[PDB]
């Protein structure tokens, strides 16, 4: 029982995509190849985050 | 020991590359205008949109310009000063701003045992306290003065009074007197040495009332200070909240002090 | 013949339903705020 | 020249090779009282000047209480050394003064009234200075409820410093707290420890030692910076620390960060 | 499984838990708090602990916590409250809780005794044991003291709820205890302990586990820290545990290994 | 470190002081009517080859009172039990908790439940007055023969014992009502043999055994048994093939607390 | 709940020796799914 504070408003689209395509500089290749041929699976999805 | 000063940096231009704080500063016109008690705390949750996580963001006030003036504090990774305009505070906003916004160094300074002088052109006089009345005399090389007699101080040539914060500079090449007011203020012979990234001024009405150096030649106008007209203060906060990204994009960190104090007292 | 186990790994999500499947079922209480730590004592004044 | 950007350096090991530094003393009250003098200042000032230092540099500033001396140490001069005069009595505080004047804390401001907080590493702490402090902390779970103490007031959270000057605490890592002061009083300061200051050093004139810097209770070392000597008449601390003033000098070393070089390194 | 040989281990140069925590009463009675143990259970659950297998215990008095002592959890940090006045008894505490004691029982009304090597040593335990000694001439007398007296003695302890004695070795003494009040065992330590550390709270780390004058060997294991209030010394305890876990090591004995091995 | 488990020693076909005290009931003494026996046995051992000052003795008033904690000390223990037509199961509960090594994990009744997993796991309830009441509930989480809100309709399988050893079904749950503040129990794991301790009995036949399984319930070649009318003759008996029970043994099982467990929080 | 395990495995224990190779490798040919893995049971 309590007066409930807010929620958290969630980051806005707009700088998510200017970092999002920051993050691109330190991506590896040969891993990334690796990776990308391996299947995940919906439980492979979330269970890393 | 010296992080590398004498062995210089090697580059290249074919190489593909393709928790922080922030502080706010508000003149007390904004708490009256305000008649809230949980802005604060939504002030909060917006730079969480703007991409603060929380605990990331602290409120400072300050109820003068006058008041804010003496002994300058600093308090986050970046700091932003809402300087509200004024027509007869002029040379304080300009003083506050350029002691805010340039770096200094000095050394202490008295009136009992010695007489002073600068040795160069770029070096200025800083006092700041409760006080600040000040008097200054220059003499020749007969130890003598020309437009004040060196006994008596009535007729000195007055550069301060009534004032809480100056920056003076008079002529290289002659020591001086001064009729500080010693208990009442306090003052230092400081020299500028560079700007600083880790402040920045956004000044709310007004039509830029500001020079950074004293040289009538340059009045450099920086990217640093901004300048946006107000009649309402929650339209001058959240205008601020929508570019914060570019002002964090306009400073840089890399220049933090350690201790609060926007400059470096060394004895 | 290995697709059952690639099966349960990957349908994974639903249960999470099923989960409130059961609490939608479930009966719920709250229990109130308990007093801890010591208490003072007190006496009666002279009784005449 | 080329600053901020650490590029390395090369030296060798093939080149053997063949005044402007300033002592800053303090000094505490009831030795004063007991020196019965006003000149004493001036013979401190004519042996330095005898002993290669010149006259005119050093400086004499004093602390009145240890507990007063807490607050604000801004203890700006080219080399600094504290003689503290020990209590039986008064332990921790000597501790922690030691601790915050011997490292750099690099520190934000906070607004307790409003936000939740929560420490980060074991190299972060909360200084709290000025008058009179008692601290009021309440720890939280994972979504805002009270551990121990009732958030729908402020009266039944777990005090841990009462009739202090200066205390720096160090929370539990990894969780949320209420916290109130009365910021009207004294201030609290979210301090990151970035890196031990080299320009002080403390020596303790009284009973035995008790000094460590690290709020870790398995690493309690003895550094450099702090020393210990015994007393029965101020007169010949001072001249000793004289005597030797030249070993503490050789011992510290210029403040790492005014250098002209530490630009765009914390302060400068 | 194979135990009881010696039997030596080559290598090479290519390749549930419990946290213990004892405190002294006037401690929780300073917090005047009741849930406190719960509220620590939740934060050594924050720092990664299983939830419901922490335990506190509590002593009255550092003397009561000298009596029968017995340490039975996979982790124990046991915290000492100082005082000038105690220095023996906390030293020779933090030693018996320091060591592994081989111990055999003691009938000092139908013997002499001795000791044999430096590594052994008297303890006694009890409610009120005051023990007096007489060594005796390689003919069996006594000297300043006689078989047939008991007042005679060399006291050498008083009422202390715990003691270590240990005299000069290769010689025979004749003693004066009260058996029904107190049991002394002959023991002798073998190794360090890595089930217990010790955090002293105020003082200056005086300790010394060693009878030996000659060195006074400090360690990794007790370590000191000061106060102004309980809470923070628990809360300096629960954040910095990992580096103390990291000290404290699995009981060398408790693995099923040193089986036949003078397990305990 | 490990001393090697993960290592096989290798042998071959080509090549071919501790201390000893005793345990005795209070009857033996007081039919004695002496001091200057305990002086006696002493010298004897000397005598048949110790080094004086090596063989000790405690007493022990009732098989009930010895049966609250024993401390085995000595890294040699011939403890002489008395036999006695009535209190067969104590005496046998006993023989086993000292014979093989326990260890031992404290329990809480009052907020949860307990199971026993292998087929070597007991309980062992110690106290001057042990009560022990039990409630098996089957997998849905309710009594059986036994309301959960009340204890008077439980199971009692004893009552203000010294000792009990007690045993359920491996691995259904129970409701556990036991005097707490009069007796503890304590789950324990029976890891194996312990080679420091013997048992000779006086008086009738073979009661003792080492286990709780029906199948297997051996006359171990340690505990050893005489006839007895004067105790004289059982202190001297032992003495004289006392090599042989030395030879039985073996003296590098001692434990490092004395207890007749492994206390585990 | 630990006790039905135990009686299949003494179930399974027994069963590893009267089951069927090459009926086995026929079986593992085709694809199992929920409907055929306990749905036919």
């Amino acid at each position: 029982n309590s007066v409930t504070v807010r929620q958290d408003l969630e980051r806005q689209l707009g700088e998510l995509r200017e970092e999002f395509n920051a993050l691109s500089q330190e991506i590896a290749m040969s891993q990334l190849i690796d990776l990308a041929l391996l299947p995940l699976d919906m439980f492979s999805m979330f269970s890393g985050i | 020991q010296n992080y590398g000063i004498n062995l210089p940096i090697t580059g290249s231009m074919d190489i593909a590359y393709a928790t922080s704080t922030l502080c706010l500063y508000y003149p007390t016109e904004a708490a009256t205008e305000i008649n809230d008690n949980s802005w604060k705390d939504t002030l909060s949750q917006l730079f969480l949109t703007k991409g603060w996580p929380t605990g990331s963001v602290y409120f400072k006030e300050y109820t003068n310009i006058a008041s804010f003036s003496v002994d300058p504090q600093l308090y986050c990774d970046y700091n932003v000063v809402l300087m509200k305009y004024d027509a007869t505070l002029q040379l304080d906003m300009s003083e506050l701003a350029d002691l805010i916004l340039n770096e200094w160094l000095c050394n202490p300074m008295d009136i009992t045992l010695y007489y002073y002088q600068q040795t160069d052109e770029a070096n200025k006089w800083i006092s700041m306290g409760s006080s600040c009345t000040i008097k200054v005399c220059p003499l020749n090389t007969q130890t003598l003065g020309i437009g004040c007699l060196t006994t008596d101080a009535t007729t000195f040539e007055e550069v301060a009074t009534a004032e809480k914060l100056v920056i003076t500079d008079v002529v290289d090449g002659v020591n001086h007197k001064l009729d500080v007011t010693t208990a009442t203020c306090t003052i230092r012979n400081c020299k500028k040495l560079g700007p600083r990234e880790n402040v920045a001024v956004i000044q709310v009405g007004g039509s830029d009332i500001l020079d950074i150096t004293a040289d009538p030649t340059t009045a450099p106008q920086t990217e640093r200070m901004m300048r946006i007209n107000w009649k309402k203060w929650w339209q001058v906060f959240y205008t601020v909240v929508d570019y914060v990204d570019q002002i964090i994009q306009v400073m840089s960190k890399r220049s933090r002090s350690l201790n609060s104090a926007a400059f470096y007292y060394r004895v | 013949a290995s697709l059952i186990y690639r099966q349960l790994l990957t349908n994974s999500y639903t249960v999470d339903l099923s989960d409130e499947i059961q609490e939608i079922g479930s009966t719920k209480s709250q229990n109130v705020t308990i007093n801890p730590g010591p208490f003072a004592q007190t006496g009666y004044a002279p009784v005449n």
